[PDB]
RNA sequence: UUAGCUAGUAGGUGGGGUAACGGCUCACCUAGGCGACGAUCCCUAGCUGGUCUGAGAGGAUGACCAGCCACACUGGAACU
RNA sequence: UACCCGCAGAAGAAGCACCGGCUAACUCCGUGCCAGCAGCCGCGGUAAUACGGAGGGUGCAAGCGUUAAUCGGAAUUACUGGGCGUAAAGCGCACGCAGGCGGUUUGUUAAGUCAGAUGUGAAAUCCCCGGGCUCAACCUGGGAACUGCAUCUGAUACUGG
């Protein structure tokens, strides 16, 4: 179904995700539909290494999209932070 | 003043009754480095002898030519015996990309950035002679604007 | 990934002055300068057209000890870059961490200066970069950490550097032990016989 | 035969330049007067006159510096055997910009550095180098 | 508005359907000539009103055979 | 030498 | 050094058929269909985003990554 | 685990190929068209820097050579960018369909072409400016690129009807 998920890109021992939205018949790096953001966790939290659209974000759950919850706790504290 | 080099060294044979007489070809070209070349050409006997005579007929035999700070106005055709040659100016600080050639006929004229590349026939003393009547007939944007008559952008 | 010969051997093969030890003995009592190394260093050699290219790569390689592995992927840098190629050639090389410790005077040599930047002395920016081949960004500032300032290598060099001149784009501070990397440099500041288009047109081929 | 008119035409040209010839006459059309009105425009020929109504004669007055040929060489680049286009960012310059290519475009025409201000694109007529 | 073609019938002796040819003019990937490319189409003919040779306006539909796939609008020009 | 052999026939490739 | 190929083949009516249009299937009717812009036959091959080479145009190729199709001892069939 | 503190002492840590020319580096001895060498040119029957060995040097480097394969060099299937009097090549000649191409003037169509715009050309790769891993490789942000295709509005000089 439309979900929403990570993508694990970055080499071995450097975690990387990007933020896709994609079916559950895929794998973690199958065939999206279209990208939404990214998430860094080896990141320094200093800078930049979060950043997503929340215009697209409601696009796509008003029409039924479901939503792991690792990707959950990103949409819990974006609006702690702003 | 002069900046001077040798570019091949072959050895001629003549047959006469009693054998083979061996003598020595020498191509030379000299330059002042500011859009000035002159090449010659020796027969003697001997070698320093071959190169001595060459670099006589250096000094007459030089041609004038228009550079643009240190690299040629346009790409222009060269065409002889068997050398196809295709020149082209570059931007500046490519350096000098040719053959052996070729290259003792840039660096005497101070020319810097240039494509070069030769088709056809590899012989040296074709490729030269291409080279420079292809700088001969190669023109300058003052002199076309005699031609033309205009003292706008062009210039 | 070094060269472990003798130094002014190199120098006997080129005949050129490398700045291969520091400067308090000459360049001529130690070695005949013009002389080739091994049975016919007295006989003068023929210069080919390829020899001029090659001699060239050879001259600037030995100074800066890098090999042909990273001297080609330093032209892989400098054919990307824009502008003059010869001018992005030196910002390569002269960017190099372990030249900078050099022209500062905290090393006498350039071997005594590699030495000081790998064997875990120079800050960058409060930083530890313990490799030789670090390019140093602009409007930076390098020292010496605590426990390097005692070492007799660093009281020993300050006095040598001192007595030749000094580059234009570095400020060097010997009370703190300490340098700014102010600037890039340009081809009139360094050294001008040295001709960075022989070099350039051998991997042009 | 007389197939490419224009290539008629150049061929004209090119040999009385080099022969010495001081006036040369062809046959005139609509479109021959729309290339030799810019090349009276650009500094390569002098001027020309039309004779004939039935038909139509033009003629071209020839060009000299010392007796030497201005036009030194001329090419035909689109053909009847092959048409050749571009657009208005793929005009080609002859001798890096110092020749001109006569392109025929809707605005009638014009050079390439005419249709630099006009930017359209069209058929290349000849290398005028 | 919508998408339409136009060409001229080369086969018209089957009933309800006939076979209009199309021609295109390819700039060539290679050589860059003008080339006339004969695209070969069968549509529906409703009344069997097309003749030989005659220019023609078709449009898109849905198949309706194994071959076909286009329809009738109008004829240009009937039976110069 | 002519484009329009070469529609025919292309150049053949050893 | 493959020039003619094709009778469910090409089209139409009606019936049947699938989730959907349709010779997809059946009886009947018509003799057309395809093809020198390469039909048909034979041999070889998964394709593409790409990689590599090359100033460019091109050239060679499709491993790792991703997309799609096919296949799961060989062949055939249907259920769920 | 990376990282960091502390200890000891240069202590634990350099080889391969080449050296007639191409192509960077020269002498000596042994051998005697034999043995061998070799990618090409071709070296060696009494003085071989080319064989074998030694001395010395050069080019690379924790790798170095060789073999096999692809492209480049090769403008050596030449669109860019080749030729056909004698180097390989103009059918022995002629007619002619299909096909390609076509004088000149005006009108029209806007087919080809050109201009503009929309949609699309998945991501990754490559390119531009950055960020991060001590550095680099590598990872990654956005932009450019993807020179493509479809549609619409235009211009009418040229080509086509
Ligand atoms: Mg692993
Ligand atoms: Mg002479
Ligand atoms: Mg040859
Ligand atoms: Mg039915
Ligand atoms: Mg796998
Ligand atoms: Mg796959
Ligand atoms: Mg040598
Ligand atoms: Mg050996
Ligand atoms: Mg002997
Ligand atoms: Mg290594
Ligand atoms: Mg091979
Ligand atoms: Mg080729
Ligand atoms: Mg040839
Ligand atoms: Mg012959
Ligand atoms: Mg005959
Ligand atoms: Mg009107
Ligand atoms: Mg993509
Ligand atoms: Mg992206
Ligand atoms: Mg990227
Ligand atoms: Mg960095
Ligand atoms: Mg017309």
């Amino acid at each position: 179904m439309v979900t929403i998920r990570l993508a694990r890109h970055g080499a071995k021992k450097r975690p990387f995700y990007q933020v896709v939205v994609a079916d559950s018949r895929n794998a973690r790096n199958g065939r999206f539909i279209e990208r939404v953001g990214f998430f860094n966790p080896i990141a320094s939290e200093k800078e930049e290494g979060t950043r997503l659209d929340l215009d697209r974000i409601a696009h796509w759950v008003g029409q039924g999209a479901t939503i792991s919850d690792r990707v959950a706790a990103l949409i819990k504290e974006v609006n702690k932070a702003a | 003043e002069l900046q001077e080099k040798l570019i091949a060294v072959n050895r001629v044979s003549k047959t006469v009754k009693g054998g083979r007489i061996f003598s020595f070809t020498a191509l030379t070209v000299v330059g002042d480095g500011n859009g000035r070349v002159g090449f010659g050409y020796g027969k003697a006997r001997e070698v320093p002898a071959a190169i001595q005579k060459a670099m006589e007929k250096a000094r007459r035999n030089m041609i004038n030519v228009a550079l643009n700070n240190g690299t040629l106005q346009h790409p222009v055709k060269g065409v002889h015996t068997g050398s196809r040659v295709f020149m082209q100016p570059a931007s500046e600080g490519t350096g000098i990309i040719a053959g052996g050639a070729m290259r003792a006929v840039l660096e005497v004229a101070g020319v810097h950035n240039v494509l070069a590349k030769a088709y056809g026939s590899t012989n040296p003393i074709n490729v030269v002679r291409a080279t420079i009547d292809g700088l001969e007939n190669m023109n300058s944007p003052e002199m076309v604007a005699a031609k033309r008559g205009k003292s706008v952008e062009e210039i | 990934a070094r060269y472990l010969g003798p130094k002014l051997k190199l120098s006997r093969r080129e005949g050129t002055d490398l700045f291969l030890k520091s400067g308090v003995r000459a360049i001529d009592t130690k070695c005949k300068i013009e002389q080739a190394p091994g049975q016919h260093g007295a006989r003068k050699p023929r210069l080919s057209d390829y020899g001029v290219q090659l001699r060239e790569k050879q001259k600037v390689r030995r100074i800066y000890g890098v090999l042909e592995r990273q001297f080609r992927n330093y032209y892989k840098e400098a054919a990307r870059l824009k502008g003059n190629t010869g001018e992005n050639l030196l910002a390569l090389l002269e960017g190099r961490l372990d030249n900078v410790v050099y022209r500062m005077g905290f090393g006498a040599t350039r071997a005594e200066a590699r030495q000081l930047v790998s064997h875990k002395a120079i800050m960058v920016n409060g930083r530890v970069v313990n490799i030789a081949s670090y390019q140093v960004s602009p409007n930076d500032v390098v020292s010496i950490r605590e426990k390097a300032k005692k070492q007799s290598r660093v009281k020993a060099a300050l006095e040598l550097a001192e007595q030749r001149e000094k580059p234009t784009w570095l400020e060097v501070d010997a009370g703190k032990m300490e340098g700014t990397f102010k600037r890039k440099p340009e081809r009139s500041d360094l050294s001008a016989d040295i001709n960075e288009h022989l070099i350039v047109e051998l991997y042009s081929k | 035969s007389m197939q490419d008119p224009i290539a008629d035409m150049l061929t004209r040209i090119r040999n009385g330049q080099a022969a010495n010839k001081a006036a040369v006459t062809m046959p005139s059309s609509k479109l021959k007067v729309a290339i030799a009105n810019v090349l009276k425009e650009e500094g390569f020929i002098e001027d020309f006159k039309v004779e004939g109504d039935t038909k139509p004669e033009l003629e071209l007055t020839l060009k000299y510096f010392q007796g030497k040929a201005v036009v030194e060489s001329i090419q035909r680049v689109s053909r009847p055997g092959l048409r050749i286009y571009k657009r208005k960012d793929e005009l080609p310059k002859v001798m890096a910009g110092l020749g001109i290519a006569v392109v025929s475009t809707s605005k009638g025409v014009m050079t390439d550095r005419a249709a630099r201000q006009a930017g359209l694109g069209g058929e290349i007529i000849c290398y005028v180098a | 508005k919508i998408r339409t073609l136009q060409g001229r019938v080369v086969s018209d002796k089957m009933e309800k359907s006939i076979v209009v040819a199309i021609e295109r003019f390819v700039k060539h990937p290679i050589y860059g000539k003008f080339i006339k490319r004969t695209t070969k189409l069968h549509v529906h003919d409703e009344n069997n009103e097309c003749g030989i040779g005659d220019v023609v306006e078709i449009r898109e539909c849905r198949p309706l055979s194994k071959t076909k796939s286009w329809t009738l609008v109008r004829v240009v020009e009937k039976a110069v | 030498a002519t484009v329009n052999q070469l529609v025919r026939k292309p150049r053949a490739r050893k």
